[PDB]
RNA sequence: UUGACAUUGUGAAGAGAUC
RNA sequence: GUUCUUUGUAAAGUGCCUUCGAAGAGUCGAGUUGUUUGGGAAUGCAGCUCUAAGUGGGUGGUAAAUUCCAUCUAAAGCUAA
RNA sequence: UUGACCUCAAAUCAGGUAGGAGUACCCGCUGAACUUAAGCAUAUCAAUAAGCGGAGGAAAAGAAACCAACCGGGAUUGCCUUAGUAACGGCGAGUGAAGCGGCAAAAGCUCAAAUUUGAAAUCUGGUACCUUCGGUGCCCGAGUUGUAAUUUGGAGAGGG
């Protein structure tokens, strides 16, 4: 809506908001990213630290397909199971009956340790975890299955 | 047959038989016209796994081109413009030598068709072509389910729009991640990903 | 180019034409854009479906 | 012109870019006229339902493994195993893609369970004549699901040998990086004297 | 190849059980085919050697395979080319100059 | 204006360890 | 829908064991010169010089040799939405 | 002397065909500079505008010498996405795709390379009638330096 913008308001002002002196002009500080070793150096450091240079590596043809490893904290873990069904695996919680938690089926690439799952026993399927996710889940009285 | 073994014998083009017949023939065509009517092919086997009969309304041409770069014209080799763009003598014309061939008889015989062509001879100066040229509004191809797609207009001069088989070459029309910058085309592709694409609701 | 329509959240859309409904009944905000109710039975006005 | 905090941004604008703006206004004006087209075919093409049959099929890469997807056809390894031919199986609305290949027993089994029901499930007219028409549905994929079975169940016993999961992970990694070094040290080995 | 049964290492990958169905008739279009044998023999002892292949049986009884590997490496293209290239022209020196 | 490769086949002399 | 036409000692399709299994060259590939590409010891094309093989050849996005595995089958042609 | 054969010609020979227009979209070739880089020469503008050849209702592409590393996919094309990412570049200004996934549309194929050799089985044309976008018989002609049937790698052929 042009009825709300300020030039709107600078009818009848000379200068429509751009000073007498400096006027306003085309380009005053080049084009883009012109002069950015230059004149405009004091800006890019303070606000783009690391800009110019190389770092590490190439790669040639990159597919973020081999990379692809979505990560699952156990603080969550418990989401997997349907919330229908959840609260009857919290209460009678033992052995011979476990929840069987596939997490590839929900998308997720590895089990990270976060923090606390209770201390219900249950079947956790991952392709990859982490030295403390175990650990917790080991001793919460579970076992991780890995999978392909 | 017949024809296995004529296959082989074309591929040594060094051995001392044939390079007796490429210094004969050589000298036989360069008498003739630049582009001159062959009365029967020159290696029946090639012309035939190229889609060639022996009947009436398959012609054969022999072309003569000039060899060597492409001159990029200019008064006096002067560019006017960037140095970058300056050069003159070694630029090499993105069409190939066959091509400039095929498209030669595709104007003289106009009423005719350009199926193919192959390569009969080369020497310094020049290099010599045999071309493929059906005649569509003959009675024999009109007929003959094979051969009548021809005949259809989309097919007209194959060659100046670069359909030929060598002319699909020269488009860099092939499939795989070699060809990605020209494959379905060159222009057409490069016009799809600079077009700014504005759905109503903006994504 | 210029954008022409709009998106609007199909949650909040759904807002909108939930109060609307809802502001059929409450006969005083009926009056307030005509609409004669005076004479009416009562609101909102349940016709029998043969209609 | 870099001023203020404000994160670089690339637009590339900088060729003729105004020329090639394409505008979809059409976007509901070609919708109705993909809706006829279909409507369309769906007349002329008789009872045949638009669509052929596809192959439930496994899908490629890392990412996208453990989903099973429609495929291109079916295979002609498993059109004869249902009993029927190559070239026939075009003409009941069934997909035949050559080029793929069984490297896999169970969506073998599953192909072939699927051209089973297919073939049961539908009428052929007679060449001659007749024809009781049977009311087309328009949708083979709305009778013909394609679903993701079942690996695992929910609830069972807890198998503990003490394994250590990513122990074993650990292992598997070092061992393929070493396999190497351990031929061309135990090629110096077996070489000697 | 038995994939391992877990997400890396050797043989990494889903357990399958497998089919391993009758091969594609191309993976063959190298095939011997008698005829061709027959034919590729005949062509050669009408046509014969080619000039640069006189010259690769000058070095190979002069220079030996060190030398000859390395000119037929430069005239063909590679040197995977050049290796079959200098069997051929030892045959062609053996099979002629000896039995 | 020069060299190299190709056009390019046939073979003799005389010097240089190719001219 | 209704009728007239019997095509032919025709053609087609299916299993079994044997014997065979043809498959595109001044091209593929290579060096280089110019161009070109996101393509990086060289993405594509084109020139001039070299020039293949037949359990072969191309590809597998870092040049090379060594040995393997995977993948398709180039240098001929057609085709709607 | 007479006939063939190859090759090359002449016809106001009999019958056909191409040129020029449109050119917004499509297939190529050819090809800038202004401008950006706060200068400028690589770069960018741009594989664009002008010049040129060629088509259609769409063209082009297209049934893999493809993508992949998977529990593998399965012609081409388009949209959404991947992604302003991998990567290029006085690594400056800037330039910049692809695989997978979700969709719209879905369709596949036939040639060269085979002894039909107990039967060139194939074709154009002139002519004659007829049921005429063509059919039937007959007469010169093409063609063996190979026209049809069988077969195209998914197979397939000759057998039995």
């Amino acid at each position: 809506p042009s009825r709300f913008t300020k030039t709107r308001k600078h009818r009848g002002h000379v200068s429509a908001g751009k000073g007498r002196i400096g006027k306003h002009r085309k380009h005053p500080g080049g084009r883009g990213m012109a002069g950015g070793q230059h004149h405009h150096r004091i800006n890019m450091d303070k606000y783009h630290p690391g800009y110019f240079g190389k770092v590490g590596m190439r790669y040639f043809h990159k597919q973020q397909a081999h990379f692809w490893k979505p990560v699952l904290n156990l603080d969550k873990l418990w989401t997997l199971i349907p919330e229908d069904k959840r609260d009857q695996y919290l209460k009678s919680a033992s052995k011979e009956t476990a929840p069987v938690i596939d997490t590839l089926a929900a998308g997720y690439g590895k089990i990270l340790g976060k923090g606390r799952i209770p201390n219900v026993p249950v079947i956790v399927k991952a392709r990859f975890v982490s030295k403390l996710a175990e650990e917790k889940i080991r001793a919460a009285g579970g076992v991780v299955e890995l999978i392909a | 047959g017949a024809y296995k073994y004529l296959e082989e014998l074309q591929r040594k083009k060094q051995s001392d038989v044939l390079r007796f017949l490429q210094r004969v023939r050589v000298w036989e065509y360069r008498q003739k016209n630049v582009i001159h009517r062959a009365a029967r092919p020159t290696r029946p086997d090639k012309a035939r796994r190229l889609g060639y009969k022996a009947k009436q309304g398959f012609v054969i041409y022999r072309v003569r081109v000039r060899r060597g770069n492409r001159k990029r014209p200019v008064p006096k080799g002067a560019t006017y413009g960037k140095p970058t763009n300056q050069g003159v003598n070694e630029l090499k014309y993105q069409r190939s030598l066959r091509a400039t061939a095929e498209e030669r008889v595709g104007r003289r015989a106009a009423n005719l068709r350009v199926l193919n062509s192959y390569w009969v001879n080369q020497d310094s100066t020049y290099k010599y072509f045999e071309v493929i040229l059906v005649d569509p509004q003959h009675k024999a191809i009109r007929r003959d389910a094979r051969y009548n797609w021809i005949c259809d207009p989309v097919h007209k001069h194959r060659e100046a729009r670069g359909l030929t088989a060598t002319g699909k070459k020269s488009r860099g029309i092939n499939k795989g991640h070699k060809f990605n910058n020209t494959k379905a085309g060159r222009r057409k592709t490069w016009k799809r990903q600079n077009t700014l694409s504005l759905w109503r609701y903006r994504k | 180019w210029r954008k022409w329509n709009v998106k609007v959240n199909h949650n909040e859309k759904r807002y909108a034409t939930a109060s609307a409904i809802a502001a059929t009944a409450v006969a005083s905000l009926v009056l307030a854009r005509g609409h004669r109710v005076e004479k009416i039975p009562e609101i909102p006005l349940v016709v029998s479906t043969d209609l | 012109a870099i001023s203020k905090n404000l994160p670089i941004l690339k637009n590339h604008f900088r060729k003729h870019w105004q020329e090639r703006v394409k505008v979809h206004f059409d976007q509901a004006g070609k919708k109705v006229s993909r809706r006829n087209a279909r409507a369309t075919r769906a007349a002329k093409i008789a009872p045949r339902p638009l669509d052929l049959l596809r192959p439930v099929v496994r899908a490629p890469t890392v990412k996208y493994n453990r989903k099973v997807r429609a495929g291109r056809g079916f295979t002609l390894a498993e059109v004869k195993a249902a009993g029927l031919t190559a070239a026939y199986a075009r003409t009941i609305g069934i997909a035949v893609d050559h080029r793929r290949q069984n490297r896999n027993q169970e969506i073998f089994d599953a192909n072939v369970q699927r051209l089973k029901e297919y073939q049961s499930k539908i009428i052929v007219f007679p060449r001659n004549g007749k024809a009781p028409e049977a009311e087309q549905v328009l949708s083979a994929a709305a009778t013909f699901p394609i679903a993701q079975p079942a690996t695992d169940v929910e609830a069972r016993a807890v198998q503990d040998n003490g394994e250590s999961a990513f122990r074993t992970l650990r292992l598997a990694r070092s061992e393929k990086k070493f396999r190497g070094i351990r031929e061309k040290r135990a090629r110096e080995k077996a070489e000697a004297e | 190849t038995v994939k391992t049964g877990i997400a890396i290492g050797l043989n990494k990958g889903k357990k399958v059980t497998s089919m391993t169905p009758a091969p594609k008739i191309s993976y063959k279009k190298g095939a011997a085919s008698n005829r061709t044998k027959f034919v590729r023999s005949l062509v050669r002892e009408i046509a014969g050697l080619s000039p640069y292949e006189r010259r690769l049986i000058d070095l190979i009884r002069n220079s030996g395979e060190k030398r000859a590997r390395k000119v037929a490496k430069k005239r063909l293209g590679s040197f995977t080319r050049a290796k079959a290239k200098v069997e051929e022209m030892n045959n062609i020196i053996a099979a002629s100059r000896r039995h």
